[PDB]
């Protein structure tokens, strides 16, 4: 049993690495100074629109407007990327591609943002967030100052990230934590729960052992970590409401078809 | 599976 949980950890870690090119270690280094373009306002945003060439697409929309919009729209590019990376990594969780396709869709639909905010925290410190695969650093204060409702679309994630990073998880820990989140059996509209819960039981055992080996003096880390899953749901449901108020009060800005699918009929 | 982009992502 012990050796198999270990092998399962090792495997997920391996796929976690292939699937997400920029890692916590990689990005923690950059942040501690262990040379990124800094975005602090509009001008330095555009001047950093050649940070990684540009967030293009950059279709022939988003190209455009005031700062909050330009940023809101660049956020969708990166988050389509992320959904693909995540989908990819899910396929690698043993047992997952064996599930009903409808169940597979549901798990990803409901778990994707929880994972996006989990992974984003690796990329943050109290003062700002990395972007463009660590080539840019966007300041927190800039992100708040965004006005209409776009302010505080990111402040809550910073607040969560700062607490989450205090747990000081590494990539090996995060690898299994993310697996566990995807294999959540309480997703609305699951067809049959039993096989998903069987897999999670397994990831949970593996996570528990990982925490004990890797963080031997961190008391009740396993518990503290599952408690973060509630923090995470709040951010997700807060985010969704923001989404709903944009799709009305703000002008008709376009949405990537992939995001529309995930967003429609979810809470 | 009226999440068709996603169904494809998962469908190899
Ligand atoms: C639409 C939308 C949205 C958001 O969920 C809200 C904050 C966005 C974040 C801000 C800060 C930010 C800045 C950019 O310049 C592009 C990307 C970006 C985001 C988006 C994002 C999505 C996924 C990741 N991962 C998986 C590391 C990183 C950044 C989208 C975020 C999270």
């Amino acid at each position: 049993e012990s050796a198999d949980l270990r092998a399962l950890a090792k495997h997920l870690y391996d796929s976690y690495i292939k699937s997400f090119p920029l890692t916590k270690a990689k990005a923690r280094a950059i942040l501690t100074g262990k040379s990124p373009f800094v975005i602090y306002d509009m001008n330095s945003l555009m001047m950093g629109e050649d940070k990684i060439k540009f967030k293009h697409i950059t279709p022939l929309q988003e190209q455009s407007k005031e700062v909050a919009i330009r940023i809101f729209q660049g956020c969708q590019f990166r988050s389509v990327e992320a959904v693909q990376e995540i989908t990819e990594y899910a396929k690698s969780i043993p047992g997952f591609v064996n599930l009903d396709l409808n169940d597979q869709v549901t798990l990803l639909k409901y778990g994707v943002h929880e994972i996006i905010y989990t992974m984003l925290a690796s990329l943050m410190n109290k003062d700002g967030v990395l972007i463009s695969e660590g080539q840019g650093f966007m300041t927190r204060e800039f992100l708040k100052s965004l006005r209409k409702p776009f302010g505080d679309f990111m402040e809550p994630k910073f607040e969560f990230a700062v607490k989450f990073n205090a747990l000081e998880l590494d990539d090996s820990d995060l690898a299994i934590f993310i697996a566990v989140i995807i294999l959540s059996g309480d997703r609305p509209g699951l067809l049959n729960v039993k096989p998903i819960e069987d897999i999670q039981d397994n990831l949970l055992q593996a996570l528990e052992l990982q925490l004990k080996l890797n963080h031997p003096e961190s008391s009740q880390l396993f518990a503290k970590l599952l408690q973060k899953m509630t923090d995470l749901r709040q951010i997700v449901t807060e985010h969704v409401q923001l989404l709903q108020v944009i799709k009305k009060t703000e002008t008709d800005m376009s949405l990537h078809p992939l995001l529309q699918e995930i967003y429609k009929d979810l809470y | 599976e009226r999440h068709k982009i996603l169904h494809r992502l998962l469908q190899e």
